[PDB]
C-alpha cells in the first residue's frame, strides 16, 4: 500500500494513538538523545550581550507505539505538514532572546521513523541566545559563551536529555569571525534547573571566544608607548632650550589626548573601567608628569644649578624605573594572573 | 442564555445580519465617534521622518440592527470575543500618513468590542503606528515641528461615514519624556480636513496635530557659548603688542585652528541633512570673524592704528551679527 | 481512558462550559496570582526610551467548572493547540512597544489543571517595555523602569491582579547590563488606574538602575582636570617668554576644547544640559579665563613690574581655591544630594 | 438582493466564474490601466541602494464575465475578505528588495466592480525599491532612481500593462527629503523584458532626486577655502625669518587635515573617489605646496636672497593663478558639463 | 475541461498521485536542473560576514506522473495556493541567514506544467547568505562570496541538481555595489557534501568580489605619503639654527596622529592587524624616527658642530632608501603575490 496511507494506518484515527501523551506513559523517563550542527556564528555583540548562531538540531528518542513490522523500507518519513500527528519532545533553549525557523522553499524540518522506533528529528533554527559579556580587561578578555537546552513542563522522571557519544557539537569547516575566534575545546554538561515542582533537564554547551589583539596592539598601544618615549627624549637630552622644550611637551600632550579621545567610537561603549582606559590614563598621567617636571625645573631655576641637574638626572632615572614597572604590573596582571 | 447565545440568536443565524452592509443603509450617514489616547511617543527621526506612537483608539457609532431585546436586563453592555470580532460591522479607517501598523498580541488579543442595550457599538484596540511627519528642520536649534495625525475613511464617502471627536477631552497622554523635543499637551488643537479627491468622491478624515517644540540648553552649553567664548578670545588676540608680534600670531591661529575643530567635529552630532541648517550659518559666521582677525592683523603687519578702529569696529559688527542673528531665530 | 478525552467530556463541545464567561459568574471578582521571572534584561536605551525584557509569566487562578474526581489524574496537562477552549485572564502591559511569544521547538505556552480547579497558566514573552528616563545628572543618575501588568475589559469587579507571596519577581542569577547595574531591591506594588469606565487592577513592579562611573570618571574628568592643572601651571611660570607661555597656554586650551569635542559624541544624544556638560563647559571656562588673565598680565606689561607680579600671584592663589569650591559644590550637588 | 448575496449569485461555485483564468481567454490580452500615487518617500540610502516608498496602486481592467443588470447599485464593493475569487493581474515590481501591505483596522484593499466589468482595484503598498546609485561626483548631482510594474508569468500575448493617460504619478503635497529634493518632471516609460520565453509587459517611471549642497557649501568648501586663504596670507609676507612662516604652516596642515577627518566621518561609506575628495586632496596638496615654498626660502637663504625673493614673487604671482585654474577647471567639470 | 478542473482528474483525488511520493520511486534519481537569475545584490557587511541577493530561483525536472494527451494547448500552469499538490525538490541553501518568498499584488511563485511532463517553478526570493570575509589585507584584496544550494532529507541517489548548460547564473545589468565591484566572471562548480548518511547533492556558485581602492588612494595614503615628504622637510632645512624645526617635526607627528585616529572610524572593525593599519603604523614610526634622529642632533649639538652636520647628511641620504625599501616591499606584498 502507499507510504501515507500505511502511516495513516500507524498512527491515523485507527489504532488508539493520542499524540498528545508521551511515549512509556506513567514508566521510566524517554532517553531523548540530541546533537547540533552550528553553521554561522555572528554578531557577537557587547551592546545587548547576545550572539547569533544557525544550527541544525538533530534530536533522537524511542516510542514502542510507532513500531511497524510490515513494510519493506526501514526508514519511513512524513513530511513537515503532518508533524502535530506525533509527539515530540518539547524543549526549548534557556537562554535565547529571538528563535525562528526556516521555510525556504518547503519547510527546513525533516521527520523519520525507523523500524526499531528510533525516531530522529532534524530541524535548522535560527538562535539570539544571550551571552553575559563583561569587558573588565578589554583587549585580552576570554568569554564563555553558553547555549543551554532544557525541557519545558517535562520533569526529570519524565523526560531526560543527554548528548550523543562522538562529536555532539561540530561546527562547519571554514567560518570566521571578526572580533574574536571560536576556540576548539567545547566544554559540555549538564546544567540541571531545579524549581519548587521537579528538576527540569538541561544540558548546555561553552564555548571559549577568545578576542585577538592585533589591531589594538598596532594602533592604540604602541603609538602612545612611542608617544611616552618621546616625552622621555623631550627632557632626557635638553636643558635649558625652553622654546624647544615647552612646545614639544604641550604638543606631546596634545597628541597624546588626541589619541586617547579618537578611539572612543572605536570601543564597545561600557561604563566600568577596562584595560584600554587604564592604559590611555596612565600615558596621559606620565606625559603630564613630565610637563609638570619640566615647570618644576623651569620654578627652581628662577647657584643651584647642580641641584637643577640633579632634579634633571633623577627624573631621567625614575621615569624608566616607573614606567617599566607599570609596564611590567600591567602586562602581567592581564597576561598572566587574569588567564 | 448565556453571553454568546444572545449574540447567535441576534445576528449570523437569526434573521439576516449582513457584517458588509452599514447601518442605515441608504439613509443618513453613520456617525463614527473616536478618541485616541497615547500611550508612548518617541523615535522622532529627522533622517526618515516618522515618529513611533501607540493609541488605545477606541471608536464608537451606532446600529439598530443591534438592539437588545428583553431576554436580560442585568447586561447593559454585552460583549463579543475577538474570534467573531469579523462577524459584525466595524468602520474602515487607516491613518493616511502611516508606515507600517501593527496590532499587539500579547496574552490576549488587544481588541475589544461592546454592544450597548440602545444599539451602540464601541470598539477599543491598541495600535502601534509609524507615522510620517515631514521635519523642515531649517531653524534646526530653535526649531518647532508641527505635525501630524490623520484617521481617514476608507471606501467610504462622506454622505456614507463621517469620523467627528469627542468633543470633550478626544486626545490625552501619559507623562511622557522625549529625548530632545518637548511635546506640548498645551497645543494639541485637532481638526477637520477633508479630502476633496479628484472628481472620485469626497472622503472623510479627522486629524490631530502635535506641536513638538526642541529645548535648546545642550545647544547652548554646546557649541554656541564656546564658539563665543573662542571668538572674543580671537578679539583679545589684538590686546597684545602690535611691535614685534610674537603673541598676535599664535592668538590668533589657535583660535581659528580650535574653531575649525569644533565645526568639522560637532559636524557629527547634528541630523545628517544637506540644507543649510541654523547652527551652520551660527559656526561659519564665527569662523568667518576669526579669520577676519587673521586678515586685520595681516594688513596691520604688512602696512599700525589700524588696530584702534578694528577694536571698536569689528566687534560693533559682532553685536550687529548677533542681535540680528537671535532676532530672526527666535 | 485518556487525558484528552476526559478533557473533552469536561470542557468542550459536550459539557457545558463556556470559553468567554469567567469562573463564578454573577459574584465576586476573581484574584489571579500572578509572579514573573526575568532572563535577559538589555537594550536600555536612551534615544528611543525603551527596555527589553525576557519573562516567563505564571498566573494562578481558580476555575470552579474544572473540579473532578473521576480521574486518578492529580494535574491535567493540556496542549497549547487546543487552549482556546478554556478562560484566560486578558493580561496586557500597560506600557509595552512589542511583545511576542516562542516558538522554538514547541509552543512556549504551558496550562495545567489541578484537581481543586487550581488553574496554572506559564508563558514565556519577549517585552519592549517604555520608560521614561531622565539625564539631568547623567553619570551619577538613576532610573526606575516599571512594568505594568493590568487587565483590559474586565473591572475591579470580575478581575484582580496580586502577586505571589514569596518572591513575586525573581531575577536569572548572572545578569550584566552593558552601562547599568540592576540593584536587588525591586519595588513592587499597585497601579490601580482609575478610567471613566471604572477602576481596572493594574499591579506594577520598579526595579532600579544605577549606572556605575568607571569609564566617565576615567576618561573623561580626569583629563579635563589634568587640562585645568596645565592652565594653572602655564601661567605659573615666568613671565619672560611670552610667546612660549601664550603657546602652552593656547595649546591647552585647544587641547581641553578638542577634548570635549571628541567627548561628545560618545554620550548619549539628549537635548538638555547633562552633569558631565556643566563640567565640560566650566573647565572650559577656567582654561579661557586663565588664558584672558594671562593675556590682561602682558596687556599691563607694556606698578611698572611689581602690579604684574602681584596679578600673576593674586591669580595662581585665586583659582585653586575657586576650582576646589566648585569642585564641592559639584560633587555635593550631584553625587551626594540627588542620588 | 443584498450585494453579498448578488456577488455569490455573479461569481460563487453556482454561476460559472474560473477564478484563475484570465478574461478574455484565447482572445485579446487585457488592457489592465495602472496608476500609483507615492504619499512618502524617503531612507533613500547609499548603504544598501535601494530608497523606500508607500504608494497607493490602482489598477482598472475589464471583463464582460462580472457584467450584470439586475438592480441599480452600479458599484458591487466587494470586501477584501473573499478577494480570493475573482481574477486579479498578477503584478510584481521588478527590483524590489521586500514590500508588505497595510492591515490596519481593516485590510487596506479595494475591489469595486462597476456596470460594464469595469472593474477597479486599489491596494496600498510600502516598497523598498532597490536603485543603483551613483556617486561619482557627490555634492553635485542626479540620480535616477527608477520604478517598475510589471508582470509575472503572463506574456504580452495575454496581458498588456499600460499607464493612465491624465498624470498617472501624483505625489502627496509637501514631501521633503533630508537630502534631495524630488524633482517635478517623472519621467513615465514603457519598459519591456525580452526574455526566452516571451515578452513581458512592464511599465515604469523614473524619478529625479537632485541633491542639495547647502550643507556642504557652507561647511565642507568655504572653510577649507579660507583655509587656503590663510595659507597664501602665511607666504604673503616678506619676513625671511619663521616666527610666523612656521606657525601659520602649522595652523594650515592641522586645520586641512583635521577637516578631511570630520569629512571622512560625514561623508557616505563609498569606496570610490567622488567629487569632494578631489577637492579635499587638492587643497591638502596646495597647502602641502606652500609649506614647500617656505622650505625653499630657508633653505635658498644663505646673489642669494635677491634669488629667494624672486621666486617668492614667482610663486606668489603663480598660486591665485593655478588655484584659479584649478577652480575653474573644477567647478565647470563638476557643475555645468555633467549636468 | 477547464484548466482549474483538468488537473483535478490530473493529479487530484480521483487519480493516481501523492504529493510526497518521488517522481520514479524505489528506482533512479531525478535530474533536478537549476538556474538562477539576481536582480538585486549588496548589503555585504563586514561586521555579520553576510550580503543579500535578490534571486529569481527557477528549478525544473520531469516526471511521468504528469503528462496527458486529451489536451488542446501545450503547457498549463496553476495556482500559486495548490502549491501542495504536487512533490517539489526540497532544497534549502547550505549557508543563508534568513529568506523569505514575496507577496505584493500575488505571491510570487509560479509552477507550469507541460504536456510531455517537464514541470517548470520558478520562485523569487530575498535572500541573505553568508560568506567568511577575511580583512587581512583590506584596501586591496578579493572576496570569495558564495551561495550553496543543497537537498534535505534526499540522498544523493534520489534527488541530484546539476546547473543549467547555458547560463546558469546571470547577473542583471545595471548593478553598482557601494564598496565592491561584482566580476563578471563567475566560478561555478558542485560542493557535493558527505555526511554520515550519505552523499547528498550540492552545488554552488562563487562571486569574486574585487574591492575598490581610489577612496583609500586619495584619502587614507596620499595625505599620509604627503605627511612623510613634511617629516623629511622638517629636517633637511638648515640644522640647529632654531626653533622651526621641533615645531614642524611635532605638527609632522600630530597631523599624523590624527590622520590615523580618524582614520579607524570609516574602516571595517575588524580586532585582526590590516593592510592599512600596517601602512599606518610604519608612516607614525617613520615620523617618530625623524623627530628622535633630530633630537639626537640637538643632542649631540650640546667640532661639536661636524658630527651634528655628518649625521645630518647620513639620514637625508637614508631615510628617503629606507622609505622606498619599505615602499616596495609592501606593495609588492600586498599587489604582486598576493594579486
Ligand atoms: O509554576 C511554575 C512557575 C515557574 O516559572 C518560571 C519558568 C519556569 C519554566 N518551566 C516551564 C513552566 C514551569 C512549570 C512546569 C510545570 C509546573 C509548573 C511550572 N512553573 C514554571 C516555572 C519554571 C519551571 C517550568
Ligand atoms: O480608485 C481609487 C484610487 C485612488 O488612489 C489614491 C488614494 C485614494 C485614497 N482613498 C482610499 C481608496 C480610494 C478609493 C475609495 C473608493 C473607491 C476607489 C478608490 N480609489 C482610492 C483613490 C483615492 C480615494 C480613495
Ligand atoms: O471607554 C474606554 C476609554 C479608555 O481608553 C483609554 C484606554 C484604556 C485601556 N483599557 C482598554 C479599553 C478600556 C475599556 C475597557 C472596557 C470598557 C471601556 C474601556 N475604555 C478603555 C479606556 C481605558 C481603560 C480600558
Ligand atoms: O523560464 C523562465 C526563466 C526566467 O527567470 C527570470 C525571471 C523571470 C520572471 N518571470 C517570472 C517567471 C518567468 C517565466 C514565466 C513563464 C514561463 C517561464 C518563465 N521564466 C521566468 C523568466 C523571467 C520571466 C518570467
Ligand atoms: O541526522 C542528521 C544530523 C546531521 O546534521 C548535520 C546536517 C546535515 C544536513 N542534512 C540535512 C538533515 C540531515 C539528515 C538527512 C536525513 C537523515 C538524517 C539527517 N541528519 C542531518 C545531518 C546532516 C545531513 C542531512
Ligand atoms: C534513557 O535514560 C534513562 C535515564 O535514567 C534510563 O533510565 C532509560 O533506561 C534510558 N533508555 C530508554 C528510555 O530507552
Ligand atoms: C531505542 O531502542 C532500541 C531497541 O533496542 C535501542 O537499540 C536504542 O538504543 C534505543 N535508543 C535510545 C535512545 O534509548
Ligand atoms: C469637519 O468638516 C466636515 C465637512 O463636512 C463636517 O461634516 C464636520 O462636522 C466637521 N467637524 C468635525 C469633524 O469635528
Ligand atoms: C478574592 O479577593 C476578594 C477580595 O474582594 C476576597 O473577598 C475573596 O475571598 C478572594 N478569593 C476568592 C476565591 O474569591
Ligand atoms: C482557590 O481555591 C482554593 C481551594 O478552593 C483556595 O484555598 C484558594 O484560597 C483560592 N484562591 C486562590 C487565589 O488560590
Ligand atoms: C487593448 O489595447 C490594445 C492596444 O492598446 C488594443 O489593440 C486592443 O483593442 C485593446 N483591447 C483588447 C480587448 O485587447
Ligand atoms: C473596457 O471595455 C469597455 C467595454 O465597453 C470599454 O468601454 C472600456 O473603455 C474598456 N476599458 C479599458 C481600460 O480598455
Ligand atoms: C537522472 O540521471 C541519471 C544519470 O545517471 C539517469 O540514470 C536517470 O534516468 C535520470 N532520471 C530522470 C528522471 O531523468
Ligand atoms: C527530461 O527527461 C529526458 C529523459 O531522457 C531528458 O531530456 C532529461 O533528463 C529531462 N529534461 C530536463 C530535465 O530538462
Amino acid at each position: 500500500l502507499s507510504p501515507s496511507d500505511f502511516l495513516d494506518k500507524l498512527m491515523g484515527r485507527t489504532s488508539g494513538y493520542d499524540a498528545r501523551i508521551r511515549p512509556n506513559f506513567k514508566g521510566p523517563p524517554v532517553n531523548v538523545t540530541c546533537n547540533i550542527f552550528i553553521n554561522s556564528f555572528g554578531s557577537v555583540t557587547e551592546t545587548t550581550m547576545d550572539y547569533r548562531v544557525n544550527i541544525f538540531l538533530r534530536q533522537q528518542w524511542n516510542d514502542s507505539r510507532l513500531a511497524y513490522s510490515e513494510y519493506p523500507d526501514d526508514s519511513l518519513d512524513l513530511d513537515p505538514s503532518m508533524l502535530d500527528s506525533i509527539w515530540k519532545p518539547d524543549l526549548f533553549f534557556a537562554n535565547e532572546k529571538g528563535a525562528n525557523f526556516h521555510d525556504v522553499t518547503t519547510d527546513n524540518k525533516l521527520l523519520r521513523i525507523s523500524k526499531n522506533g528510533k525516531v530522529l528529528y532534524s530541524i535548522r533554527l535560527t538562535l539570539t541566545l544571550s551571552c553575559p559579556m563583561d569587558l573588565k580587561n578589554f583587549p585580552m578578555d576570554v568569554q564563555t559563551c553558553t547555549m543551554q537546552l532544557e525541557s519545558f513542563g517535562y520533569t526529570m522522571n519524565d523526560l531526560i536529555f543527554e548528548w550523543l557519544s562522538d562529536g555532539p557539537v561540530q561546527v562547519a569547516e571554514g567560518l570566521t569571525l571578526p572580533q574574536f575566534i571560536l576556540k576548539e575545546e567545547k566544554e559540555l554538561g549538564y546544567c540541571t534547573k531545579h524549581y519548587n515542582t521537579g528538576k527540569f533537564t538541561c544540558i548546555e554547551v561553552k564555548f571559549h571566544l577568545e578576542r585577538q589583539m592585533g589591531y589594538y596592539l598596532i594602533q592604540m598601544y604602541i603609538p602612545s608607548l612611542l608617544i611616552v618615549i618621546l616625552s622621555w627624549v623631550s627632557f632626557w637630552i635638553n636643558m635649558d632650550a625652553a622654546p624647544a622644550r615647552v612646545a614639544l611637551g604641550i604638543t606631546t600632550v596634545l597628541t597624546m589626548t588626541t589619541q586617547s579621545s579618537g578611539s572612543r567610537a572605536s570601543l564597545p561603549k561600557v561604563s566600568y573601567v577596562k584595560a584600554i582606559d587604564i592604559w590611555m590614563a596612565v600615558c596621559l598621567l606620565f606625559v603630564f608628569a613630565a610637563l609638570l617636571e619640566y615647570a618644576a625645573v623651569n620654578f627652581v631655576s628662577r647657584k643651584f644649578v647642580d641641584r637643577a641637574k640633579r632634579i634633571d638626572t633623577i627624573s631621567r632615572a625614575a621615569f624608566p624605573l616607573a614606567f617599566l614597572i607599570f609596564n611590567i604590573f600591567y602586562w602581567i596582571t592581564y597576561k598572566i594572573i587574569r588567564h | 442564555v448565556p453571553a454568546n447565545s444572545t449574540s447567535n440568536i441576534l445576528n449570523r443565524l437569526l434573521v439576516s445580519y449582513d457584517p458588509r452592509i452599514r447601518p442605515n443603509f441608504k439613509g443618513i450617514p453613520v456617525d463614527v465617534v473616536v478618541n485616541i489616547f497615547i500611550n508612548s511617543f518617541g523615535s522622532i527621526q529627522e533622517t526618515t521622518m516618522d515618529y513611533r506612537v501607540n493609541i488605545f483608539l477606541r471608536q464608537k457609532w451606532n446600529d439598530p440592527r443591534l438592539k437588545l431585546p428583553s431576554d436580560f436586563r442585568g447586561s447593559d453592555a454585552l460583549t463579543v470575543d475577538p474570534t467573531m470580532y469579523k462577524c459584525l460591522w466595524k468602520p474602515d479607517l487607516f491613518f493616511a500618513n502611516e508606515k507600517s501598523a501593527n496590532f499587539h498580541d500579547v496574552t490576549q488579543e488587544n481588541i475589544l468590542l461592546f454592544i450597548f442595550r440602545d444599539g451602540d457599538v464601541l470598539v477599543s484596540m491598541r495600535l502601534s503606528i509609524t507615522l510620517s511627519c515631514p521635519l523642515d528642520l531649517t531653524l534646526f536649534p530653535m526649531d518647532t515641528q508641527r505635525c501630524k495625525m490623520q484617521l481617514e475613511s476608507f471606501g467610504y464617502t462622506t454622505d456614507d461615514l463621517r469620523f467627528i471627536w469627542q468633543s470633550g477631552d478626544p486626545v490625552q497622554l501619559e507623562k511622557i519624556a522625549l529625548p530632545q523635543f518637548d511635546i506640548k499637551k498645551e497645543d494639541i488643537e485637532y481638526g477637520n480636513c477633508t479630502k476633496y479627491y479628484k472628481g472620485t468622491g469626497y472622503y472623510t478624515c479627522v486629524e490631530v496635530i502635535f506641536t513638538l517644540r526642541r529645548q535648546v540648553g545642550f545647544y547652548m552649553m554646546g557649541v554656541y557659548a564656546p564658539t563665543l567664548l573662542i571668538v572674543v578670545l580671537s578679539w583679545l588676540s589684538f590686546w597684545i603688542n602690535p611691535d614685534a608680534s610674537a603673541a598676535r600670531v599664535p592668538l590668533g591661529i589657535f583660535s581659528v585652528l580650535s574653531l575649525a575643530s569644533e565645526c568639522t567635529t560637532l559636524a557629527a552630532e547634528l541630523p545628517k541633512v544637506s540644507y543649510v541648517k541654523a547652527l551652520d550659518v551660527w559656526l561659519i559666521a564665527c569662523l568667518l570673524f576669526g579669520f577676519a582677525s587673521l586678515v586685520e592683523y595681516a594688513v596691520v603687519q604688512v602696512m599700525k592704528r589700524i588696530d584702534l578702529y578694528a577694536r571698536a569696529l569689528f566687534p560693533f559688527c559682532f553685536l550687529f551679527f548677533n542681535v540680528i542673528y537671535w532676532s530672526i531665530y527666535l
